[PDB]
Protein backbone atom coordinates (compact mmCIF):
# COMPACT_ATOMS: atom_id res chain seq x y z
CA UNK A 1 0.00 0.00 0.00
CA UNK A 2 2.86 2.41 -0.36
CA UNK A 3 2.13 3.43 -4.08
CA UNK A 4 -1.78 3.22 -3.05
CA UNK A 5 -2.57 7.26 -4.59
CA UNK A 6 -1.48 6.27 -7.91
CA UNK A 7 -3.02 2.85 -8.02
CA UNK A 8 -6.20 4.97 -6.76
CA UNK A 9 -5.90 6.87 -9.80
CA UNK A 10 -5.39 4.34 -12.03
CA UNK A 11 -8.49 2.27 -10.86
CA UNK A 12 -10.85 5.47 -11.09
CA UNK A 13 -10.01 6.13 -14.21
CA UNK A 14 -10.50 1.98 -15.40
CA UNK A 15 -13.51 1.81 -13.43
CA UNK A 16 -15.10 4.86 -14.68
CA UNK A 17 -14.45 3.68 -18.43
CA UNK A 18 -15.47 0.35 -17.60
CA UNK A 19 -19.04 1.71 -15.82
CA UNK A 20 -19.12 3.68 -19.73
CA UNK A 21 -18.71 1.07 -21.87
CA UNK A 22 -21.22 -1.05 -19.50
CA UNK A 23 -23.98 1.24 -19.62
CA UNK A 24 -24.45 0.61 -22.98
CA UNK A 25 -26.08 -2.90 -22.19
CA UNK A 26 -28.78 -0.87 -20.30
CA UNK A 27 -31.95 -0.71 -22.38
CA UNK A 28 -33.22 2.29 -20.52
CA UNK A 29 -37.06 1.45 -20.91
CA UNK A 30 -36.39 0.24 -24.73
CA UNK A 31 -37.27 -3.41 -25.58
CA UNK A 32 -33.69 -4.14 -25.97
CA UNK A 33 -30.13 -2.55 -25.89
CA UNK A 34 -29.02 -3.64 -28.94
CA UNK A 35 -29.87 -1.04 -31.77
CA UNK A 36 -29.28 -3.58 -34.44
CA UNK A 37 -32.49 -5.49 -32.81
CA UNK A 38 -34.73 -2.45 -32.82
CA UNK A 39 -33.28 -1.71 -36.39
CA UNK A 40 -34.39 -5.40 -37.31
CA UNK A 41 -37.72 -5.78 -35.43
CA UNK A 42 -39.79 -2.94 -35.98
CA UNK A 43 -40.48 -0.34 -38.15
CA UNK A 44 -39.04 3.00 -38.22
CA UNK A 45 -41.94 4.95 -36.72
CA UNK A 46 -41.68 3.06 -33.14
CA UNK A 47 -37.92 1.84 -33.76
CA UNK A 48 -37.84 6.09 -33.55
CA UNK A 49 -39.10 5.71 -30.17
CA UNK B 1 -54.21 15.40 -52.33
CA UNK B 2 -57.41 13.44 -53.39
CA UNK B 3 -58.44 10.10 -53.38
CA UNK B 4 -61.11 7.43 -52.63
CA UNK B 5 -60.64 4.34 -50.92
CA UNK B 6 -62.47 1.67 -48.70
CA UNK B 7 -64.10 2.66 -45.23
CA UNK B 8 -61.56 0.61 -43.31
CA UNK B 9 -58.53 1.98 -45.27
CA UNK B 10 -59.18 5.65 -43.84
CA UNK B 11 -56.80 4.99 -40.50
CA UNK B 12 -54.08 4.18 -42.79
CA UNK B 13 -54.32 7.45 -44.29
CA UNK B 14 -52.10 8.84 -41.51
CA UNK B 15 -47.84 9.32 -40.75
CA UNK B 16 -46.65 6.10 -39.25
CA UNK B 17 -49.19 3.46 -40.02
CA UNK B 18 -49.10 -0.06 -41.62
CA UNK B 19 -50.79 -1.04 -44.27
CA UNK B 20 -51.81 -1.95 -48.04
CA UNK B 21 -51.98 1.28 -49.93
CA UNK B 22 -49.55 2.70 -46.92
CA UNK B 23 -46.97 1.33 -48.37
CA UNK B 24 -47.54 0.87 -52.43
CA UNK B 25 -50.10 3.76 -53.54
CA UNK B 26 -50.33 5.92 -50.84
CA UNK B 27 -47.21 7.20 -48.17
CA UNK B 28 -47.18 9.84 -45.41
CA UNK B 29 -43.54 10.88 -43.92
CA UNK B 30 -43.34 10.20 -40.22
CA UNK B 31 -42.80 14.01 -39.45
CA UNK B 32 -45.97 14.90 -41.80
CA UNK B 33 -48.15 18.20 -40.88
CA UNK B 34 -51.41 18.83 -42.09
CA UNK B 35 -55.30 17.26 -42.06
CA UNK B 36 -56.50 14.38 -43.24
CA UNK B 37 -60.08 15.20 -44.39
CA UNK B 38 -62.75 11.15 -44.88
CA UNK B 39 -66.10 11.91 -45.60
CA UNK B 40 -68.29 9.26 -46.76
CA UNK B 41 -69.80 8.91 -50.47
CA UNK B 42 -71.81 5.82 -51.01
CA UNK B 43 -74.43 8.02 -52.70
CA UNK B 44 -71.86 9.28 -55.13
CA UNK B 45 -68.76 6.76 -55.60
CA UNK B 46 -71.45 3.89 -56.01
CA UNK B 47 -73.49 1.82 -58.81
CA UNK B 48 -75.59 -0.96 -58.13
CA UNK B 49 -74.15 -2.79 -60.63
Amino acid sequence: SALGKLQDVVNQNAQALNTLVKQLSSNFGAISSVLNDILARLDPPEAEV
Amino acid sequence: DSFVIRGDEVRQIAPGQTGKIADYNYKLPDDFTGCVIAWNSNNLDSKVG
